């Protein structure tokens, strides 16, 4: 009676049938727990081109706790750390039951196009953002490069 | 037919946002948000969609009960 499952099950049921753009997930492994989710970086970003692999994991008390989401691509973003720790405000604090991991992935996406330089995980690529976009720009596009392609 | 979308649809609906398998039929009070079945709603503080404080829960018979 603690079963996460049926909501992950839901959820997974719902996400594959209407899927947010940009982005794929699907189980992974035996784990009904796990799961992995790829992300296209969006065509008006600097990782456009770029394909990155997330993974889910989803805690036992599921949805009370929100899921735990990481990079395991390698990517130049202000709010995303080496670890592919992602600092986003829904998967922390302003987690709730009625989001869902199709939402959050929408959120990333969003903040794949518009990093929000008030919140860095990665204080010197935070201010190459602030101080010169151009430059950010530059270096987001060579690690999509180098990285995710 | 395609009914079946809508009828699913309207299924799915009823069910418990936490848990997914219980019939919903409780509502959080003040706000009125009717998403949860009555375990699960006795455990959140805030409601999940509007994220008002839970004063208390009501019970609900939804008016679209079958049995
Ligand atoms: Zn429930
Ligand atoms: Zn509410």
């Amino acid at each position: 009676g603690a079963m996460a499952l049926k909501r992950i099950q839901k959820e997974l049921s719902d996400l594959q049938r209407d899927p947010p753009a940009h982005c794929s997930a699907g189980p992974v492994g035996d784990d009904l727990f796990h799961w992995q989710a790829t992300i296209m970086g969006p065509p008006d970003s600097a990782y456009q081109g770029g394909v990155f692999f997330l993974t889910v994991h989803f805690p036992t008390d599921y949805p009370f706790k929100p899921p735990k989401i990481a990079f395991t691509t390698k990517i130049y973003h202000p709010n995303i750390n080496s670890n592919g720790s992602i600092c986003l405000d829904i998967l922390r604090s302003q987690w709730s039951p009625a989001l869902t991991v199709s939402k959050v992935l929408l959120s990333i996406c969003s903040l794949l196009c518009d990093p929000n330089p008030d919140d860095p995980l990665v204080p010197d690529i935070a201010q190459i953002y602030k101080s010169d976009k151009e430059k950010y720009n530059r270096h987001a596009r060579e690690w999509t490069q180098k990285y995710a392609m | 037919r395609v009914l079946q979308e809508k009828l699913r649809k309207l299924k799915e609906a009823m069910l418990c946002m936490v848990c997914c398998e219980e019939e919903i039929n409780s509502t959080f009070c003040p706000c009125g948000h009717t998403v949860c079945c009555e375990s699960c709603a006795a455990q959140l503080q805030s409601c999940p969609v509007c994220r008002s404080r839970v004063e208390h829960v009501q019970h609900v018979y939804l008016p679209t009960h079958t049995s």
